């Protein structure tokens, strides 16, 4: 799936 | 003596131009807080923007290095030790951030055992080694004093809703900070700037807003020179783009790919991102992880299966990853790919639900767009995501 | 000399006893504060509770005028005008109110301006004098700097949004406010977190989270004795059960009523919400409003007209309220009326789209259990309500 | 309709 990060 | 200081004496009876140069890049008003800097042993300066600024200008190439024997000769009583902590949690330099919290821990200022304790709850969270509600005993427990730990105590919570695809209370948390009460430290307070903006762009991102997603990690990339910022920018911008512009989409992931370059950590959010993206624009992928046990990996293996239109083997694997432990926002992938394999309305009502759970407002389109082809009401689906 | 201090003494005359039970109501060690108090001008107690626990305690039928005459002789300058002003404004005791702020304005002590300013403000948005962009212009223009009004301006900003039917913005202002940074002031603070049940206990019922709204209206009804808390938590708590249980709504709105006694605008909220009640459930209803011009009002003719059968007179005056302004709530209501009358489906599309916009998932049900009664898909209604 | 308020 999509991943995220900050 | 610190590596920095030896260089800077090295380079600087070569050049006395330099002096003048390293002034105005650590903002100074005159050369004198540089001179002490250079010949007394723990002289810091005010702020620590003015040795990070020299190292990045001066030593580009060697950051890390000169930066991890500073940091680790600080004082860990000391503002400056405070901000290099800050510095290598931003910059997710794990070996000077451990270091610096196991001294700052056991030292006998309340400041820094305060932020030692607090950074700590961060990477004991992120890392799995403790759970959310132990990491909130925890940030109870430790009865917080500066404006800035109660900041970043919240912050550390933003970070693990967004890595487990928890996504409702990461607005809410946003209302309680306030970064105009951090009053000591300008160097922290401008580092946590850019992680709320970079915090913001996911938040919007999220929340299908992505005109404001985009001038957000545009903000963040205008006002950093830290990778991991810049990482993460242009991967929020890149994503932004993953359901309505696939060069636009495609075009950020490199550029960010590029910036994490030497990075395995950072490298690793774009090829699954491009892998992702490649497989919903039914493209002959090159990014997929074969021999990762990762869920999203995973899932990316069973999407290329699909657009090869080998939908037993897909099965199969979907049924493997059924077994494994999944967050709210996977499952609404999961589900999906179920629903893409078996023709099943009632996976892509799962996957429809699991979004909604995670407050994906991005994400839920696809699945919405299946079930209009299927025949359920338009007018429905348009209100579902309101 | 304040007719407070007098009735007091006439009292006492007859009975030495009323001291120590007096001293015991206002929360005071010893009785020497209210000594002071009753034998030397301008000697005020510490907090304005004891005041207050006083009149209620011995004199609870003459308030408004002992408070009257006390509060309009308190010198503006004083903690003791600051709580009044919350006292006041607590009660919606205008008269007080506006004399105070009035006065605290021109006064030269910087924190009585302040909350004379702020105060005012809210008084000018709640009688819609300026609207909600310009209460906010005046926030900022303020330049606030007590924790206390910087709190209260979130609050007026979220008593605005609720009069309005504009629910989304109340979680995010309350999720700003944090009541442990009111230091000064234990009465105020003590009356800000009666304030924020109340607020929260809404905050719930529009989010469906039935419970935890309940649980917010029963903690303010608890422990107060102000009759405003204890009408808006009574209300509130009724709402929560108009679909759900006609009886225990019934209820909670006629206890509430009972409470509101004397006071026509109280009374109001519950005679609105006691004819929807009754029309929703299709019972006999003595509370509806046929003289008002308030939309509100006409509504619930048209919704007993509509249970009478007349459906042709309850279009002709819907049709009348079409040329009315109404804010997107009341739309929702509009709507679900116009389905009813009509049966279009169309009619019933648009009422879920205002609750949507206005935030209201409660009222929500309404047009979508027609909807399900019409033949739409019962999975996708029930994601709607997510 | 219904009515609210705090």
């Amino acid at each position: 799936g999509v991943v995220r990060g900050a | 003596m610190e590596l920095i200081r030896i260089a800077m004496k090295k380079d600087l009876e070569n050049d006395n131009s330099l002096m003048n140069k390293w002034a105005t890049v650590a903002g100074l008003k005159n050369p004198n807080p540089l001179y002490d800097f250079l010949n007394h042993d723990g002289k810091t300066f005010n702020e620590f923007s003015s040795i990070v600024n020299i190292v990045k200008s001066q030593y580009p190439d060697r950051e890390y290095e000169l930066m991890k024997d500073y940091c680790l000769n600080l004082d860990v009583k000391t503002k400056a030790a405070r901000s290099a902590l800050e510095y290598a949690d931003a910059n997710m330099f794990f070996e000077i951030e451990d270091a610096l919290i196991d001294s700052m821990i056991s030292c006998s200022n309340m400041k820094s055992k305060e932020y030692g304790k607090v950074y700590k709850i961060h990477r004991e969270l992120s890392k799995g080694e403790i759970d959310v509600f132990e990491a909130s005993a925890n940030i109870g427990k430790q009865r917080i004093k500066t404006a800035e730990m109660n900041i970043f105590s919240k912050m550390l919570l933003m970070y693990d809703c967004l890595n487990k695809g928890n996504f409702a209370p990461m607005m809410l948390l946003f209302q309680q900070i306030d970064l105009s009460e951090i009053k000591e430290n300008r160097y922290l307070k401008n580092s946590f700037e850019t992680r709320i903006n970079v915090l913001l762009s996911n938040i919007y991102l999220n929340e299908n807003n992505l005109e404001l997603c985009r001038e957000y990690a545009q903000k963040a990339i205008s006002s950093t020179d830290t990778q991991r910022f810049l990482v993460f920018s242009y991967l929020t911008i890149g994503t932004s783009y993953i359901f309505s512009d696939f060069n636009l989409s495609k075009q950020n992931y490199l550029i960010g790919l590029k910036f994490a370059k030497g990075n395995p950590g950072f490298e690793e959010f774009f090829k699954r991102n491009l892998s992702f993206l490649n497989n919903f624009w039914n493209k002959e992928n090159e990014w997929i992880n074969y021999d990762s046990d990762a869920v999203t990996d995973m899932q990316e293996v069973i999407f290329e299966l699909i657009n090869h239109k080998e939908l037993s083997k897909a099965l199969q694997l979907l049924n493997k990853l059924e077994e494994r432990d999944q967050n709210e926002n996977e499952l609404g992938f999961h589900y999906y790919l179920k629903g893409l394999i078996t023709n099943e309305k009632e996976a892509f009502f799962k996957s429809v639900e699991y979004f909604k759970a995670s407050q994906d407002k991005l994400s839920i389109k696809m699945p919405l767009i299946q079930l209009e082809k299927m025949g359920e009401n338009p007018r429905l689906l348009k209100i579902i995501t309101m």
